[PDB]
């Protein structure tokens, strides 16, 4: 038999709940040809006035200072508590 | 945020010990392992019969090299060598010459498939949009000579795929 | 004593680097026989392999004459 | 009780106190004017003052160590080996080795 | 302002530029460099083992882990190779670089007793660069062929190699080696005129 | 004050003598256990042509580095690794070289 | 005659029905090779099985990069293969070196070691394009074994 009604009872019986979310799972809500032609938004630039590269430095501060030739490198990495969602 | 893996011996006395001992005297977990495979058999196989059904693809896909042209004839490529410099495999070879009538175009244009890792930089570095990557797989050959594409002669044979190319480029301008 | 003088002389003549008339028993490989610097290392390797391989690098400098090499191998 | 690593799942108090008192004697053999003796002493005595103040406290084990009390002892176990190696091969007191050729900028 | 990255922990990390320097050996320290919350220390080749025993199990600086053991090949200097020991602390959460310098053919003091992972990276440097390491157990070729000539990275020899082409010729089983012909690599002469950056140019 | 690699001046030559002694005894092992290929006599001649190229002894560091290199390329066949006659063949047999002459090289095509 | 010509078609059909491969890994290609096993692009629908069987196998699919170290390794395998054998170069590395063509350690595309019958062009050779490593091979079996 290939009828879905009787088979869906068998797959639900043999370990765990199934029915919904199939193996193929490409029936509904799969949009073909994506969408109607969209307009991509512009960032903090594009709009004129006060768009100088003097303000937007990017690659300017890069020169390495030569140093010298009790102190820690950072405050010590404190351990985090166990997860609230699942203890174990 | 610190999860744990080990349960540290869940069995204590009588009820919690014997059921854990049951899955070693008899099996049960083998039957539980059988159960997941049983439900997996009854659900339909997700298979695609290749010569009749085809696998899902994108509007912007890279696989086959073909150079496009304008609607009123005329070779779109300009011989900037721009696509040559970006090419990470250094696959695309180009010799430029004037076409004796003012216009600056191509003479030699070999994109060998012995090289090229199908990265699609030449598709995205071309200012004139000459090389557009056609969604094709049908190019398996017997020899190297049959595989490596010659000076435009096999690339302007990509005009046979230009009906798809002109439709698929409608996702490129104003990106996706 | 007789075996050491017979086996080593037969092994040296078989190498074909020196003539039988050129080297007999006392004629040294360093100047008299006519052997190269690499040939001295080759002759010492061939002589050790025939009788009993126990030749160190320190004794190789001392082993230049075939009569001295036969005395060093016996001792 | 259960330790994280392969270090034994046990907390031996005062055993940590033995190790820290031992290394103070190790530091005072050859380096005296050197900064290695100066900097290690002000950290170790700072820890010793906090260990002696609070016995068998989880907050005391968390003081600049993070993990378990056995892990803090393991972080001081090879410190005795580091101090002994500093005594045998000593760069803390002398400075005489050759400076390099003037080229380091890329 | 949008687009650049901000730094605040530079001053807190610069304290190590004083701390390790205050130990003060001519045997170790030499020059200290610090930029974008990362420390670069270049150390004399004679001391490497006593340098790496420090920063290991030390109460103030506890690194314990060696992630990278990269080597820089540069022909400009008399000391050709700049071997960089990249260390990572898991207790303090900070990264440090232990740079060294070695010339054409001089052995450095290898960190086999200090780090158990070093030996695999130590074999890699001897393959690619040819820098021999003293007190090393079993120095073997890993990436190179079992009959390979020269050292694969060295800027002295070309990208294509010398024994590149391998035929299955007239001999039934033996694969050919010594043929040196190959397809030409288009070395593009790309280098932009005008210096783009201030605070980098040096007077002659 | 300065690195010496392994030996100082004189002992480095004795290491080459030690290397030649070990490698001379390994050519029967590379024929019977490995593969016949050419000959036992020609295999010993293959050693001589390799050391004749290294006639330029000038530093203890250069000699010792070649000894360490020699204790890997010739140590490869002692503890037998994957070569299978295709690898570990130093002598060129597949390609025929052009002789060094003003009349021979100009006729064929050189420089 | 006509009886012999139709009999030679049956011998060709025996290979056209079933091809059992020894798929070489040693590549990023090897994952796309494993996508043949993946149910979406099924290959066990043909007479092709992922049992491999190195001594028994017919059509060795060389996937991806071949270095100088692996160059004598693949050659000795090809000699141990039965006489009706085909070689599929899978990926741009196996064709002529997609990347690493100008590198010192990579052999320039399989053919210098082992003769290739069918070339699969794509870096990630899509399971669409890889089914030309089977169906186009099956199409190419005409042979014309007359005598
Ligand atoms: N060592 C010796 O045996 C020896 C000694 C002295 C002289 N020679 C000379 O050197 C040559 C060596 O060749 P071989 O004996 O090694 O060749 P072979 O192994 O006998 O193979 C001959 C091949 O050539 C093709 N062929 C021959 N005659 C043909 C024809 N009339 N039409 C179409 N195809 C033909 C066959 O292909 P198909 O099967 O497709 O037809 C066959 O595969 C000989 O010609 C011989 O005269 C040899
Ligand atoms: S393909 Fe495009 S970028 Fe390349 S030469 Fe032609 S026009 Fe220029
Ligand atoms: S897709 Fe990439 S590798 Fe291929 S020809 Fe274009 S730029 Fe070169
Ligand atoms: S062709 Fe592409 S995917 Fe295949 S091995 Fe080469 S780089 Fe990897």
């Amino acid at each position: 038999a290939s009828a879905t009604r009787f088979i869906q009872w068998l797959r639900n019986w043999a370990s765990g709940r199934d029915l919904q979310a199939k193996l193929q799972l490409r029936y509904q809500e799969i949009s073909k040809r994506t969408q109607p032609p969209p307009k991509l938004p512009v960032g903090p630039s594009h709009k004129l006035s006060n768009n100088y590269y003097c303000t937007r430095d990017g690659r300017r501060e890069a020169m390495p200072p030569s140093i010298v030739m009790a102190v820690s490198p950072a405050p010590p990495i404190k351990r985090w508590e166990l997860s609230q969602d699942e203890p174990y | 945020t610190y999860k744990y893996v080990n349960l540290r011996e869940p069995s204590m006395d009588m009820k919690s010990v014997t059921d854990r001992a049951a899955q070693t005297l008899l099996w049960t977990e083998l039957i539980r392992g059988l159960g997941m495979t049983l439900s997996y058999l009854f659900r339909e196989p997700a298979t695609i019969n290749y010569p009749f059904e085809k696998g899902p693809l994108s509007p912007r896909f890279r696989g086959e090299h073909a150079l496009r042209r304008y609607p009123s004839g005329e070779e779109r490529c300009i011989a900037c060598k721009l696509c040559e410099a970006v090419c990470p495999a250094q696959a695309i070879t180009i010799e430029a010459e004037p076409r004796a009538d003012g216009s600056r175009r191509t003479t030699r244009y070999d994109i060998d498939m012995t090289k090229c890792i199908y990265c699609g930089f030449c598709q995205e570095a071309c200012p004139v949009d000459a090389i557009v990557e056609g969604p094709n797989f049908e190019f398996s050959t017997e020899t190297h000579e049959e595989l490596l594409y010659n000076k435009e002669k096999l690339l302007n044979n990509g005009d046979k795929w230009e009906a798809e190319i002109a439709a698929n480029i409608q996702a490129d301008y104003l990106y996706r | 004593l007789e075996g050491i003088k017979d086996r080593v002389l037969y092994v040296l003549k078989l190498y074909d680097k020196i003539d039988p008339e050129k080297l007999s028993v006392n004629s040294h490989f360093m100047k008299d026989l006519g052997l190269d610097s690499l040939d001295q290392v080759e002759i010492i390797m061939a002589m050790e392999d025939e009788f009993g391989f126990e030749i160190p690098d320190i004794d190789a400098e001392k082993l230049m004459c075939p009569q001295e090499i036969v005395d060093y191998i016996a001792d | 009780t259960g330790l994280v690593g392969l270090a034994v799942c046990e907390t031996p108090h005062e055993r940590l106190k033995i190790l820290y008192t031992k290394i103070l004697d190790v530091l005072g053999h050859i380096p005296k004017n050197a900064a290695y003796r100066k900097y290690t002493e002000q950290i170790t005595n700072e820890k010793l003052s906090m260990v002696k103040a609070e016995p068998d406290v989880k907050k005391l084990e968390e003081r600049l160590q993070g993990g378990q009390i056995e892990e803090v002892i393991l972080q001081a176990e090879n410190e005795l080996s580091l101090a002994r190696k500093m005594i045998q091969w000593k760069p803390w007191e002398p400075l005489v080795e050759e400076p390099p050729a003037s080229q380091w900028k890329w | 302002t949008v687009r650049p990255r901000n730094d605040v922990a530079h001053k807190q990390l610069s304290a190590f530029g004083e701390y390790v320097a205050e130990i003060l050996p001519k045997y170790v320290q030499q020059v200290q460099v610090s930029c974008f919350n990362e420390l670069e220390i270049c150390i004399h080749p004679d001391g490497v083992i006593p340098v790496l025993t420090f920063l290991r199990d030390h109460s103030n600086a506890q690194f314990k882990s060696l992630a990278d053991l990269t080597a820089v090949d540069i022909p400009t200097r008399q000391n050709r190779f700049e071997i960089v020991y990249n260390l990572l602390s898991l207790r303090f959460n900070s990264r440090i670089r232990v740079k060294t310098y070695t010339d054409e053919l001089t052995p450095i003091e290898s960190s086999v007793p200090v780090y158990k992972a070093a030996n695999w990276y130590e074999r890699e440097i001897w393959d690619m660069f040819g820098v021999f390491f003293a007190n090393h157990p079993d120095l073997r070729r890993i990436l190179t062929d079992y009959g390979f000539e020269g050292h694969p990275f060295r800027k002295d020899f070309p990208l294509s190699g010398y024994v590149e082409l391998r035929y299955d010729d007239e001999v039934k089983r033996v694969v050919a080696e010594p043929v040196e012909l190959a397809q030409e690599f288009r070395k593009f002469d790309l280098n932009s005129p005008w210096e783009a950056f201030p605070a980098y140019r040096q007077p002659p | 004050v300065k690195p010496i690699f392994s030996r100082d001046m004189n002992e480095a030559k004795r290491r080459v003598r030690e290397l030649y002694r070990a490698w001379y005894r390994e050519v029967p092992n590379t024929v019977h256990l490995f593969q016949l290929d050419i000959s036992v006599k020609q295999g010993r001649d293959k050693v001589r042509e390799m050391f004749k190229k290294n006639a330029h002894i000038t530093d203890p560091r250069v000699v010792d580095l070649l000894v360490i290199k020699g204790k890997m390329e010739l140590e490869e066949t002692i503890k037998v690794w994957k070569q299978r006659t295709h690898v570990m063949r130093f002598f060129h047999e597949t390609e025929a070289p052009r002789p060094k002459d003003f009349l021979s090289k100009f006729y064929v095509g050189h420089d | 005659e006509y009886v012999v010509a139709k009999l030679d078609d049956l011998i060709n059909w025996a290979r056209r029905s079933s091809l059992w491969p020894m798929t070489f890994g040693l590549a990023c290609c090897a994952v796309e090779m494993m996508h043949m096993a993946a149910p979406r692009y099924d290959m066990d629908r043909f007479g092709v099985v992922f049992r491999a069987s190195p001594r028994q196998s017919d059509v060795m699919i060389v996937a991806g990069t071949l270095t100088n170290k692996m160059a004598p390794a693949l050659r000795k395998v090809y000699d141990q293969m039965p006489e009706p054998r085909y070689v599929v170069s899978m990926g741009s590395c196996a064709n002529g070196g997609g990347y690493y063509h100008y590198s010192y350690s990579v052999v320039r595309g399989c053919d210098r070691i082992v003769p290739v019958d069918i070339y699969v062009p794509g870096c990630p050779p899509t399971a669409e394009a890889l089914l030309y490593g089977i169906l186009q091979l099956q199409k190419k079996i005409k042979r014309e074994k007359r005598l």
